[PDB]
């Protein structure tokens, strides 16, 4: 597992910054063709790499399937492809405008929804980088270039404070400060100097996202039992791991020197945990090629749908 | 003696981790002492250069200049030691005190109250009271007395930020970002006069001192009575346009016991004599004698003439890079004695020496 | 005197049209000039009238928003009113000047004012006032014109109403044999400076004619919009020629050719668009210099290989390339700590091309336009080469709310601190900073003339004038005329001020439009930024990912094609990411359908910040 890391990094790192504004054939299509170039200059990839199980852990991912965002697996990785940007302001760009919900669920009281075409925008804008409050704005395909030196982070390290010169003065900004834009219109116009500068993700729902929900609709109803079991058997496996993991760490804090029954029963429940480790991967290989079997024989609906 | 020239090649070497920006002199014992970049401060012997007497951290980021003085107290409880301040880019100046005896540094206090970086700090007595002057980004000549530790006067010289300064007696000189020069009146503030004539941001600038006894200096000497009683003849200024001036000092509106004034019609500087030649910025200045010697940015640094004006001697490719720093002894106060050698700092992490 | 621009070079050609010329304006009709952009028909005009005992020259310069107030304005500085109209000369008959007549606008309903105007003033002999509703009666002046023909992308057709009563003409390119004997008087006349090569004058003069006549044979308006070629790109050559060896060292022949060939690549070929254009443009560089100059010694005379700076020395020489990147590198380091941080990375390209933008910016009149995708360091590259200059930014923030108002006073706002407190300043204009097609128009009067007369009117022109007599009266000069100080204060912007406009997107209408205009792109220099090539993109990810180490498992080396590789030949695992990065974003971009589009790289470095961000963690 690690003469194979630069090649799910880079795998991961491209799924950020390119991958925004594909829908899922195109991402498919692409994926591939990256697979198989890495395979070209002999770089080790993970042949069962998913970009969720990579990246968004089940902690943040139920946290972020009880704000309000569907249980697509499009949009979860879209969610990440957005709350993963930490130095380029992201595009929010829904026409359902569904998720300034899920992120005013996320961030909770500190989400202030602003518009460009409010007209105390700049200082109520000047005051919320100011106090770093997060700010949500709409109507982003009427961009106003007031804010040039935010999109791009044109600040200067002016002593230990950083700087940032909105509209005609100097104004402070805070560390807490996070910029989110959402849009309404597909089709909507974007200066190219926005663009270029932003990670244009789109969330909309093309044919190919029907035919995934589709698929998705007939798993959940006509057999329901088996998703749900797959979904309480990835959940105690990672509680499994997790715990194993509390054990052993127990067991090396049982090393004491400033055996007895405490060193003996962790070792033993150790022993068990590893054991139901054994089992539960064992059962688990056994599982997914019903998955496959399911989707080999659930794609004519998806393809009479479409 | 004065009339000293150091050889075509450097005495010693003597190698740093990171880039040399300020490098001075010991005015009494031969030690040298080495800025850096990541805010050490080292401390070198001229006959023993391969390990550091002394290396300490006192700031977190790069330090930018440096003043060395030594006290002359009249009473002997107060010994004679050195003092040394450090500036550097962490909002804050440190001042050391070196120890004969243990060889070590030792802070004595920090001043504070600047809003920017401060790029230059300058030491001097006049009668028993030792004072510090630093300049900084934010526009404030700030002055500190060493005893009380407090400020004296913030003032503004210029719009746009001020550089370097130098000191003597109840005047301060300050170069400035906004290619423009004005002298202050230490203790009340107002400007004497502004001087104007560069093209680019003023590097370093220091004052022209007299001499007692020389054959012919026309750059040193005193020109009228009134200049003689005053105490200051020229003055000399470095700028990014690739040349050094020497100015005149106009006269003010002077009234016994009271604060000179601005003379409206005599209240702007003179352009005397310039200096060109050099390929890139200068970036320090330092006078000795009826020499004149600058480094610059050509990876060189060359000695100049005060009366004829032109260079004498040339030392090209002193570094692999930028040439950052020169100092010398001072000679026009008899208690510093003008002893000979020259000392140099680069960008590329490497110092050198002149000797004899 | 060849920086001037008011000389020209008797050849058979100009002195054939002066004679018929004066025979056209003694015929008492009315004369047309059409022809190429770059003919020189305003050139050998004001040769032809300047130079003339019989004659007097008024200036007018008509735009798409232009009136008959302007025409009126301009002939009451010269005439007089006793109802007849006549000059104030008594023995020089005045002759209206009026260039580009196809660029006043249709009106609302198909026809155009101006136009109409004119004809009745040379047909009717005469005009009715409007406010007083008198006949007006001209004797002794006569209308000229200078126009290109309409089929360019911006010429309004003109009716035959007007052009009925004027005489026409065409005024060729002229021939090899002309430019050649044109040229060897300029080559003479720059090489009386260096009389140790004084003999090379001709093969230099056929030289240029040659390469100019293969340049424009070769690279036509179907593939790009903006391959306008004329001989004003010649003289520009020779004005560059001027500029170099007027502050350079001792010359020797060789660095002469290289000085040459220099500037042939930063005047004719910068604005080319494409890799294999260029190397038919290196394969026409060398087979001139081989035709015409049997000179050994000479290397590599490719972009990369030929780098002139002034920054380096006192003069304009030839730099090493190492410590040219070294100096670039440390004084962009100062540049980040005194002004805003921004972390870019030196190139070979970034150098070549902030050269060329430092040599665009010491020029006098010196305006330059970039063109090329977003986020590839053009605001960054002109500020900080203006920073390097001693320039000063006014960067116009023009936001969504805005109008022809807020734009004026940041224009006046900029030539009052170039003109009365004398500050150069280097204005920068983006693509989106243009709304609508006023601010273009504003930008035409600005750049064609030396000022907009439309920003002073009234009291606003009495408190510019009072300005001026006093900034005169300081300065110490004796200037009373309100003439000599509107002379003196163009001549002050006109040395003074620097446009370089930032466009992001060519393909669009607003930037063909641009790029269109006939008094933005003859006057500007055109460089191509482009996308980067695959050697900069290498050169950039060698550099932005050895921070970080990769090294830590055992690599096989894959023999793949030549072709196929990019990075030097491959030993390492960096070089390996290197490749893969590019090789996606090269297929990306192929499988989007961006067709002939820019291709804005910053994906490719934001990809590369995500990469050394996830590998570390
Ligand atoms: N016969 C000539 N002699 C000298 N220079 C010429 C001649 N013909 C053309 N040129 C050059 O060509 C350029 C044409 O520029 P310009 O007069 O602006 O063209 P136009 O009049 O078509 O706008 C001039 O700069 C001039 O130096
Ligand atoms: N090697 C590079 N060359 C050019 N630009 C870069 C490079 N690396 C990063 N950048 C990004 O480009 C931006 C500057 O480009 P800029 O000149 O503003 O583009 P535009 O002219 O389209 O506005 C910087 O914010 C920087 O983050
Ligand atoms: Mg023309």
């Amino acid at each position: 597992t690690s003469q194979e890391l630069i090649g799910n990094c880079i795998i991961s790192s491209i799924y950020e910054t390119y991958f925004g504004h594909l829908n899922e054939r195109e991402r498919g299509d692409m994926l591939v063709i990256l697979k198989r170039l890495l395979g070209k200059f002999a770089v080790k990839y993970d042949v069962n790499y998913r970009f969720i199980d990579y990246l968004v852990t089940l902690d943040e991912k139920m946290k972020w399937l009880e704000c309000g965002l569907d249980k697509n697996d499009y949009f979860l990785e879209n969610m990440s492809i957005v709350m993963n940007s930490q130095d380029a302001v992201p595009f929010l760009l829904d026409p359902s405008s569904h998720m300034i919900t899920v992120i005013s669920n996320y961030y909770g009281n500190k989400t202030v929804l602003l518009s460009f075409l409010e007209e105390g925008f700049v200082k109520r804008l000047e005051n919320a980088v100011r106090f770093g409050s997060v700010v949500i704005i709409q109507d982003g395909e009427f961009f106003d270039p007031i804010i040039s030196r935010l999109i791009s982070r044109e600040f200067n390290h002016a002593g230990n404070r950083v700087t940032v010169e909105i509209g005609d003065h100097e104004v402070d900004v805070s560390g807490d400060f996070k910029l989110f834009i959402h849009s309404c219109d597909p089709s909507g116009d974007i200066p190219i100097f926005l663009r270029s500068r932003v990670r244009l993700v789109h969330f909309v729902t093309n044919k190919e996202s029907i035919e995934t929900r589709i698929f998705d609709i007939t798993l959940t109803e006509e057999n329901a039992e088996m998703q749900r079991k797959r979904e309480d058997l990835i959940k105690l496996n990672t509680e499994y791991r997790l715990k194993l993991k509390n054990l052993e760490k127990r067991l090396l804090e049982e090393l004491n020197n400033s055996e007895n029954d405490e060193l003996m029963v962790t070792l033993n429940n150790l022993k068990k945990e590893a054991m139901n480790i054994e089992k539960k991967l064992s059962e688990s290989e056994e599982f997914f090629p019903q998955f496959d079997n399911l989707v080999e024989e659930y794609s004519i609906i998806g393809k009479h749908s479409v | 003696v004065l009339k000293w020239i150091p050889r075509n090649l450097p005495s010693c070497l003597i190698n740093v981790e990171s880039s040399v920006t300020s490098v001075k002199l010991h005015p009494n014992l031969p030690i040298v002492f080495v800025a850096t970049d990541h805010g050490k401060l080292y401390a070198f012997d001229l006959f023993n250069y391969t390990i550091p007497l002394a290396s300490l951290q006192s700031h977190t980021k790069a330090i930018t200049s440096m003043d060395v003085l030594f006290t002359n107290y009249t009473n002997s409880s107060k010994k004679n030691y050195l003092v040394i301040v450090t500036a550097s880019k962490d909002l804050q100046i440190h001042v050391f005190k070196w120890v004969s005896e243990e060889c070590k540094f030792q802070q004595i206090r920090s001043l504070l109250g600047h809003e920017h970086i401060v790029s230059a700090v300058k030491i001097w007595q006049k009668n028993n009271d030792v004072h510090i002057a630093s300049c900084s980004r934010d526009q404030t000549v700030k002055i500190w007395d060493f005893h009380n530790g407090w400020s004296l006067k913030t003032f503004q010289p210029h719009s746009q930020w001020v550089r370097s300064i130098d000191v003597l007696g109840d005047y301060i000189i300050s170069g400035s970002h906004d290619t423009t020069l004005r002298l202050t009146h230490w203790p009340s503030g107002n400007g004497l006069s502004v001087g104007t004539g560069h093209e680019f941001p003023i590097e370093k600038v220091k004052f022209i001192h007299f001499i007692e006894d020389s054959p012919e200096i026309r750059f040193r000497t005193p020109s009228t009575d009134r200049y003689k009683n005053w105490g200051m003849q020229y003055c000399v200024s470095a700028s990014r346009d690739r040349t050094i001036k020497i100015w005149e000092i106009p006269l003010p509106t002077l009234m016994a016991h009271r604060a000179p004034i601005p003379n409206p019609t005599d209240s702007n500087f003179r352009c005397v004599l310039t200096l060109k030649g050099h390929l890139s910025w200068v970036r320090d200045i330092s006078i000795r004698g009826q020499y004149l010697f600058s480094c610059a940015d050509d990876k060189s640094v060359r000695c100049w003439d005060l009366n004829t004006g032109q260079c004498l001697h040339v030392w090209e490719k002193l570094h692999t890079g930028f040439v950052n720093c020169l100092d010398l002894d001072v000679d026009f106060d008899s208690n510093v004695t003008p002893r000979q050698m020259m000392v140099t700092g680069g960008l590329d992490c490497k110092s050198n020496v002149f000797m004899r | 005197e060849v920086m001037r621009p008011d000389i020209v070079i008797p050849t058979i050609d100009t002195i054939k049209h002066e004679k018929i010329f004066y025979d056209l304006l003694n015929s008492k009709r009315g004369i047309i000039l059409c022809g190429p952009p770059g003919s020189g028909k305003t050139m050998i005009m004001n040769n032809a009238l300047r130079n003339s005992s019989l004659y007097d020259v008024v200036g007018i310069n008509f735009s798409k928003d232009t009136t008959t107030e302007h025409i009126l304005s301009a002939l009451h500085r010269h005439t007089n009113y006793v109802l007849t109209l006549l000059p104030k000369s008594d023995i020089k008959n005045l002759v209206l000047f009026c260039d580009e007549i196809n660029l006043p606008k249709l009106d609302k309903y198909g026809s155009q004012n101006v136009v109409l105007f004119l004809r009745q003033l040379m047909e009717k002999q005469g005009f009715w006032k409007t406010p007083e509703n008198k006949w007006v009666t001209i004797e002794r002046i006569h209308i000229v014109g200078a126009c290109n023909p309409p089929t360019d992308p911006g010429r309004i057709p003109m009716s035959e109403r007007f052009t009925r009563h004027a005489a026409i003409l065409y005024l060729g390119y002229p021939s090899g044999k002309s430019l050649s004997q044109i040229y060897e008087i300029y080559y003479k006349a720059i090489f009386k400076l260096v009389p140790e090569f004084r003999s090379y004058t001709e093969p230099f003069a056929r030289a240029s004619v040659h390469l100019y006549n293969e340049c424009k044979a070769r690279y036509s308006t179907g593939l790009q919009s903006h391959y306008l070629f004329s001989p004003r790109e010649l003289t520009r050559l020779v004005r560059g020629v001027y500029t170099a060896i007027n502050t350079g060292p001792r010359q020797t022949l060789r660095s002469l050719i290289r000085l040459w060939a220099y500037e042939a690549w930063r005047i004719f070929a910068d604005r080319l668009v494409g890799v294999k254009e260029k190397n038919s443009f290196e394969q026409l560089l060398y087979e001139t210099v081989d035709k015409y100059l049997p000179n050994q010694d000479l290397g590599n005379i490719s972009s990369t290989s030929l780098l002139f700076s002034g920054l380096l020395s006192l003069d304009f020489k030839e730099v090493n390339k190492t410590d040219l990147v070294n100096f670039i590198e440390e004084r962009f380091k100062t540049f980040c700590d005194e002004e805003l941080e921004v972390p870019m990375v030196i190139h070979e390209s970034m150098v070549d091309h902030i050269l060329r933008i430092d040599r665009a910016l010491k020029q006098v009149q010196g305006h330059m336009m970039l063109i090329g995708a977003s986020r590839t360091g053009k605001t960054i590259l002109t500020r900080f080469v203006a920073w390097l200059n001693g320039l000063k930014i006014v960067q116009p923030k023009i936001h969504r709310h805005s109008n022809l108002s807020d734009f004026d006073m940041i224009l006046k706002k900029a030539i009052s601190d170039c003109s009365l407190k004398e500050s150069r300043t280097c204005l920068i204009i983006d693509e989106s900073n243009i709304l609508e097609t006023a601010f273009l128009e504003r930008m035409n009067t600005l750049l064609a003339n030396a000022d907009i007369p439309d920003l002073f009117q009234g009291e606003e022109y009495d408190k510019l004038l009072n300005n001026l007599r006093n900034k005169t009266r300081s300065l110490g000069l004796l200037l009373d005329t309100e003439q000599e100080l509107y002379d003196w204060f163009v001549g002050e912007i006109a040395k003074n001020l620097h446009v370089v406009f930032t466009i992001c997107d060519p393909t669009n209408n607003k930037s063909s439009a641009m790029i269109s205009s006939p008094a933005l792109f003859n006057r500007c220099i055109i460089n191509w930024m482009g996308d980067w090539d695959t050697k900069t993109m290498s050169q950039v990810a060698n550099n932005m990912v050895d921070v970080v180490p990769m090294e830590f498992t055992d690599f096989i080396v894959p023999e793949v094609n030549k072709e196929l590789v990019f990075t030097e030949p491959i030993q390492t695992i960096r070089d390996a990411v290197v490749n893969i990065l590019i090789h996606f974003d090269r297929n990306f971009y192929q499988k989007m359908k961006v067709g002939v589009n820019p291709r804005s790289p910053g994906y490719f470095i934001d990809g590369l910040r995500a990469l050394v961000k996830l590998v570390t963690a």
